């Protein structure tokens, strides 16, 4: 009723501002999120994914569930494509970075929506983040016994 | 019942609109550009925020800078196309600035309004709005603090490109004003014209920016088709002809009266074909670079004289490595080319992001092209990346256009309202109150600041006037913390395109100008 | 435009738009009036949707009966509309005077001025005109030769040349019949009757009264001379009690007898009006005729005839006004004291059937102080056209019978008048000089008319009166035969001050009122 | 492309048309005129034919009179109307020449549009008709030839209506004659105003015309429900209560308390039905005619009594009996009348046709009603038959009115043709146009009975001028044989009716000029 001129200014976009285009984007991200949650551990179970064709593809890799999701949400599909980046990078780190980003989001869920200007939200996650992979350098393991049966093993 | 009112005088249109006049052309017009500002004024400054934009291809483009949201975005009414085509005209000239534009054009319709409402029309606005404008181009040259003239090394450009990074590219600030520094150091063009095509950008999916680095040479996508892929002499040789040898223009027919011609027909083509790959063997060439499709006896011979081949579709990208690698590109056939010859350092592939690459890499004749190779998690960070790129490579020809920096985070904006102002109450007539009014527009601009940073902008503002008491003329605003406590934007470093704010001015007038001369608008029929 | 941001349905015209919606109406309207200004004027067939056909050029059933749709008209409709109710004719030249007064106006308006600046200027001149108007009053002692002229000159212009001559005797001596010693003649004592007998021009007028009924019974006699008449409005027919709980009987013979009880009072009240016949010293025919206005059962007619009384019923509520005074008798409501004194006198009464319908005609009475016009017209147009002309002409001479004055003829005064105008013309010291321009001519439209109605030369009929006026002292207007300066005195038209009075101040308070309107809209639906 | 004419200044209507002009106002009423004046034309004189005409009601009707034919005919044009209602004063004056007004004033205004083309327009080719008009009123009463104040008796009155009867009944000229004058001359007046409301018409099919006949009396079509059907002493008394007795009007009911009231209640009804018809039966009475039922007692005491019932719905029926046998109708139950008894001569029912009838039949007293009964082997015949009976009726109605004859046969329409023109000829003024026109509208009507009677008009003409010179004026036109062959009318004895010519020429005139003088035309939308 409010925006109604004589002309507008571009031709019959849809557009959101503010705080509940933040907690849609969440909630879009906490759903696609979903596809993968019980995919994890060596007790998960496998997915049977159906194209309109019919056709069906068993598996329980975010490689191949995040794909056929067919996500139109503008936000949810970043939770996709961070698993696309694993693939080339890590391999195998699908189902895993879907399912920690989601849950970065959901514990900021209830801050959020009272002020908290995002410049500092964005810091909070730099400085953490960085403090979180210089750990894991400080704790991994190597070994001293190259071109021996041992490292045999350790590839086993 | 009730009649209708028949027609006045003019009805002899086929459904066409109309307008006329101070309230149904001039305020219409201004309306549609205040929408306008308002679109764009949500990401307005370091402290700006993203827009999520689906356009009508249904690809969805992520980004801050306006320069590249309002090329996507479907404006229609045409006043406020008025803007953004002036906006268009400062991306060309410096590549940057482009905000100032819509806020400080939008400012002069909103700030015109309030004249128009209560006093003279905008046959003296304009007027009075040009005067105060040519005051604010003799004000700017005594606002220049630092000129980029010492230390014009990677050192000292690692710092002034920085001003242009954090606007868009926040917490960035310095990862890529690394990179940056090391690639406008690379063309250096023994103090001549900053070729800003010189510097490209490689967009490969994978790891966070933190991987990106600045590559001497060119990287493409594409394959060997051989096992000659690693080269150390790098003897390259380009061709635009095709690698299968020489056909004929317009037919061509073979006419066979004999069976030994039948019979040593193809044989004879087959010879043929070695002595045309010979002809380039024989001169010690390692890479041979094509545009054009490779017969199989091509390859065939390839491996006999173990040449490596690489494919470039695009004209454009082999024209770009015949200046890297020092070689013409022939249009005929292979000779035994020797003084067109290229030499590279090291040329290699690799695979990298799971894509199969093809690096042509200097290292001791570095200056010919440098590419910034970008890495990330999604393309829509990775695309936003490269537009931050993109302004440290024109920032940096910008400095070299005009040297001097006045300050910036507001401090040229407050000065130039206040010594604006003060110039307009000693007008003994009716202008003092537009060129009070152009004033104005420019208090707009450190408010968007405030706004944009959770801080209240009243309060701001009132203190960036209150420590300009006629012997600072250097304390901005602080837009890192809360409370911003203003400080000195000199010590602080953030001072940046004095030519910028030249001709910015010059483009957000002549726009507020341009709306304001309309006063009458006639419509065709839509469709 | 704010009313269609409220309402995109809403309706609103520009300031320099509405002047000309305004403007345009009043030109159409004027576009049919001019066409029957004056006898010489032109005549049109109204076609209705029952079929019926009206063959008229009245200024008010043109303005009434005309598929016009439009919001300024309508207004122009309801000024007109009141001249017949204050003044009769004269519709025409309202309309005329308004048309200019915005057609001219617009010549001025649209050269930069403001609409109020000829607005003002239009009030001053009214206050001119009308000094001028008071100047031309001719005193004629209101002879009954003035007002044969004065009839003639209205009749002309609704009748068809020949039955002036026999409607302008009807119209003035029915007006003058009516009241004396200068008391205000109620037209109501006048009636008109319609009678599809012979032709348009064998109207006829009765010194009597006519009803539109007859008697009831066969034995009525159909001619009744020395006649007194009783006009009663009692009620003779059979009446029940309020309360309605009838008859208890037991017995068929009681049955019967309750017939003779019930009809009792019937009886009494019949049995008290056969007492009058033989009081009034019938030894002679002495006619009795009883009008009866309310119903009246057989039973009681009946019960009249044998006695040899004629009686009536259902007359109308007018008839027992104007019969009760013409016949000289008492209305009564009631039989309580009944005599002779309360009867009138007709020296004769008789009935005429003409296809099927019954008049009754009270005829011979010595001063009825009301009169009945019969016309006789052959076709149902030719009733229309005759009614209208008779009650115009009647109010014509109505007018100058109240009026003391005449005021000279069709366009003696507009002339003159419009010069009178343009004399003091630079006397309003300002900007209101082109509204004194602009209302003396818009005065001239009348002899403007009038020349091209009548056939003459538009241009060359105004110079050459305007001439003989400027140069001599007479009031000298159109010439419908010749095209001549001639003075209304010598020629024989005539008008009335309450004409004048009306055009100078009706057509300047609707013509000020609707320039001064600039923004016409429409909402609320 | 195609472009569209826009409005012009008063486009105000809802759907309304509008004509005006000389071409589109005044001569299509004129032709429109033209149109009925063709449609009436055939059927046109003696020699005429009969139309088959079904009205908006589909109901059927065969004749030659217009008099019917255009009160079925469903016009609808606005002028057109106006010369068919004239015909309406014409019917109603004389009863007679209603063809005179279609032909004559429908003449007038063709030959009008002969002029206005040319020349003058209304204003003076009405004043031309209007003069020549009046004097014809001067000419006309200079051509009487004969008186009907002669021998008053039945054989010169079956002679005189003879021209009333053959312009439509072309065969039963002979036979109708008889008929009608026995009508006629059984009520004469006594040489004083003839009453043409008591001679009625009553329609039984049967054999052909032959077998009509003139009664002196009246018959009904109702039956007796009882049996006294034949009367001879016939003293009638007429009431117009029903004869069922009689109850109160206030509301009436019967309360009954104790045994011997109820027993002996319906008694009572008994004994005074008896002597209410008692009653009348010791006076004499032989017939009790009512409006209303009777009751299964009254007929009980009917027959007891032996008097007939007769019972008329009809109030006309009853009205009419009383004044034809001198009774007077009691509106109470039946008293011992003494003098209100009317008498017959004989009273009696039968089977005429194949319906019962009930017959009045008066002897003695046999000048106060006559009923002419028709007989025919159609209901088409039976119906135009009584026209030409209405005719005589009413021809002699305006024969004792007045008693002027004038020549027919043409012979009069001519010689008004002649000396209306030769007025003409002498008028020092341009009105002579429209004089000599009003001459030929005359000329027009006996060119009329020439072409219906199979005679070439132009010759017939030609011989009817050319035998008057100056000292004939009556012959007229020979229609009964081949070849004009014109010779005297009143030898022949076609001659009649003053005061139709008189009053025809002045109204059919009117009706011409009342659309000459219409000027413009506004229409209304249909519904």
């Amino acid at each position: 009723m409010m925006p109604t001129p004589v002309i507008l200014l571009k031709e019959g976009t849809d557009s959101s501002q503010g705080i509940p285009q933040l907690v849609s984007n969440i909630s879009a991200c906490q759903v696609i999120a979903e596809a993968v949650r019980t995919t994890l551990g060596p007790r998960g179970m496998d997915k049977l994914i159906v194209d309109g064709r019919g056709k069906a593809t068993i598996s329980n890799d975010g490689a191949t569930i995040l794909k056929l999701l067919d996500v139109v949400h503008p936000a949810a599909k970043t939770l996709v494509d961070i698993a696309k980046s694993q693939d080339a990078e890590v391999g195998d780190g699908t189902t895993s970075v879907t399912l920690l980003a989601a849950e970065f989001l959901k514990q900021v869920k209830p801050y959020v929506e009272e002020g908290l200007h995002p410049q500092i939200i964005i810091r909070a996650f730099r400085t953490a983040t960085q403090l979180a992979v210089n750990k894991i350098k400080e704790i991994a393991v190597t070994v001293k016994k190259a071109d021996k049966v041992e490292q045999r093993k350790l590839l086993e | 019942h009730v009649p209708k009112a028949p027609g006045f005088a003019q009805m002899l249109k086929e459904g066409a609109k109309h307008f006329s006049g101070l309230e149904e052309a001039v305020y219409r017009n201004i309306q549609a550009c205040k929408e306008l500002a308002q679109t764009t004024r949500t990401a307005y400054g370091p402290n700006g925020m993203n827009k999520m934009v689906i356009n009508h291809l249904e690809k969805l483009f992520v980004t801050n800078d306006a320069a590249t949201i309002l090329r996507e975005l479907e404006v229609q009414h045409p006043a406020a196309k008025m803007i953004v085509m002036a906006s268009h005209m400062q991306e060309q000239e410096v590549g940057d600035g482009t905000n100032f534009v819509l806020v400080f054009a939008g400012a002069l319709l909103e700030l015109a309004e309030e004249l128009l409402r209560i006093g003279l029309s905008v046959s003296e606005v304009i007027e009075g709005y040009e005067i105060a404008c040519r005051k604010a181009h003799e004000i700017l040259p005594n606002l220049v603090c630092c000129s980029a003239k010492n230390l014009r090394d990677i050192d000292e450009v690692s710092s002034l490109l920085r001003t242009s990074i954090m606007s868009k590219q926040y917490g960035n600030e310095v990862f890529l004003a690394k990179l940056i520094a090391q690639a406008c150091v690379s063309i250096f063009p023994d103090s001549g014209h900053f070729n800003v095509d010189n510097i490209r950008v490689c967009k490969i999916l994978g790891s966070g920016i933190s991987s990106s680095s600045v590559l001497h040479g060119m990287v493409f996508k594409k394959e060997t088709e051989g096992d000659v892929t690693s080269v150390k002499d790098a003897k390259i040789a380009v061709y635009s002809c095709p690698f299968d040898g020489m056909i004929t223009e317009t037919k061509g027919t073979v006419l066979i009266k004999t069976a030994e011609e039948l019979m040593n027909f193809s044989k004879g083509e087959e010879n043929l074909m070695d002595a045309q790959v010979k002809a380039i063997a024989d001169t010690g060439a390692n890479v041979v670079v094509t545009g054009g499709k490779v017969a199989d006896m091509a390859l065939h011979y390839a491996n006999k004289y173990n040449i490596m081949l690489v494919r470039l579709n695009s004209k454009w990208d082999l024209r770009r490595l015949c200046k890297t690698v020092g070689a013409t590109a022939l249009p005929r056939l292979t000779p035994p080319v020797l003084e067109e010859m290229g030499h590279c350092d090291s040329v290699y592939l690799s695979e990298v992001g799971d894509t199969q690459v093809v690096v042509f890499k200097h290292e001791k004749e570095d200056g010919a092209i440098s590419t910034i190779v970008l890495r990330g998690s999604t393309d829509n960070l990775m695309d936003d990346i490269e537009r931050a790129v993109d302004d440290g490579v024109n920032t940096f020809k910008v400095l070299t256009r005009d040297k001097r920096l006045v300050p910036g985070g507001g401090a040229t904006e407050i000065e130039l309202a206040k010594q604006i102002t003060s110039y307009g109450e000693t007008c003994p007539g009716l202008e003092q109150y537009a060129i009070k009014k152009f004033a104005e527009a420019f208090e707009a601009i450190p408010r968007a600041l405030a706004e944009n940073s959770g801080v209240k902008a009243n309060e701001v503002i009132s203190k960036l006037y209150a420590v300009h008491q006629e012997g600072n003329k250097n304390v901005g605003l602080d837009i890192e913390a809360e409370v911003p406590a203003v400080k000195d934007m000199l010590e602080a470093g953030i001072l940046d395109t004095y030519l910028g704010k030249y001709w910015a001015i010059k483009l957000a007038t002549n726009a507020a100008v341009t709306v304001l001369r309309v006063d009458q608008i006639i419509m065709a029929k839509p469709a | 435009a704010a009313v269609k941001t409220l309402n995109p349905k809403a309706e609103v015209a520009r300031a320099q738009a509405a002047l000309a919606v305004n403007i345009s109406a009043a030109r159409g309207l004027q576009d049919v009036l001019r066409t029957n200004l004056g006898p010489k004027g032109t005549m049109k067939m109204l076609v209705s949707g029952a079929g019926d056909i009206k063959l008229t050029k009245d200024g008010n059933v043109l303005l009434h009966e005309m598929q016009i749709q439009h919001p300024t008209a309508s207004l122009i409709a309801k000024v007109a509309t009141a001249q017949d109710d204050i003044t009769g004719d004269g519709t025409t030249s309202n309309v005329l005077i308004i048309g200019e007064l915005l057609k001219q106006a617009d010549l001025y308006i649209s050269e930069g001025l403001h609409p109020r600046i000829i607005t003002e200027g239009f009030e001053a001149a009214k206050e001119k005109a009308l000094q001028f108007l008071e100047e031309v009053k001719v005193s004629r002692e209101m002879d009954r030769e003035t007002l044969i002229d004065v009839a003639r000159t209205s009749l002309r212009t609704k009748v068809h040349a020949e039955l002036a001559d026999v409607l302008t005797e009807a119209v003035v001596d029915s007006i003058l019949a009516i009241k004396k010693q200068d008391e205000p003649i109620d037209l109501f004592m006048i009636e008109i009757m319609e009678m599809k007998h012979k032709s348009e021009t064998d109207t006829s007028l009765i010194r009597g009264l006519v009803l539109d009924h007859g008697a009831r019974h066969p034995d009525m006699k159909k001619r009744v001379e020395d006649a007194y008449i009783l006009t009663c409005n009692v009620s003779l027919e059979y009446e029940k009690t309020e309360v309605n709980s009838g008859f208890f009987y037991k017995s068929a013979e009681e049955r019967e007898k309750l017939v003779k009880a019930e009809r009792k009072f019937i009886e009494d009240r019949v049995k008290k009006i056969i007492e009058l016949k033989r009081k009034v010293c019938g030894d002679s025919d002495k006619g009795f005729v009883v009008i009866n206005q309310k119903g009246i059962d057989p039973f009681s007619l009946d019960a009249l005839s044998k006695e040899g009384i004629v009686a009536l019923r259902r007359a109308k509520r007018r008839n027992m006004e104007r019969l009760t005074l013409a016949c000289g008798g008492v209305a009564l409501n009631s039989f309580d004291d009944l005599s002779p004194d309360c009867l009138g006198h007709a020296g004769l009464v008789y009935e005429y059937t003409l296809g099927e319908e019954k008049f009754t005609f009270i005829e011979k009475c010595n001063n009825p102080r009301s009169v009945t016009l019969l016309i006789k017209g052959p076709n149902k147009h030719t009733l229309t056209q005759i009614k209208d002309a008779v009650r115009d002409g009647l109010r014509a001479v109505k007018n100058a019978i109240d009026d003391g004055c005449v005021v000279p003829g069709a366009g003696a005064v507009e002339v003159a008048m419009a010069e009178a105008l343009i004399k003091h013309k630079p006397s309003v010291k300002g900007r209101a000089q082109l509204g004194v321009q602009a209302f003396a001519d818009a005065l001239l439209i009348i002899p403007k008319v009038l020349a091209q109605n009548s056939g003459f030369d538009l241009q060359e009929t105004l110079v050459k009166i305007q001439a003989e006026h400027s140069e001599s002292g007479q009031l000298v207007g159109v010439d419908l035969n010749t095209g001549e300066p001639m003075v209304a005195a010598e020629v024989g038209v005539w008008d009335n001050y309450c004409v004048k009075k009306q055009l100078l101040h009706s057509c300047t308070v609707i013509a000020t009122n609707i320039l001064l309107v600039d923004e016409i809209m429409r909402a609320g639906m």
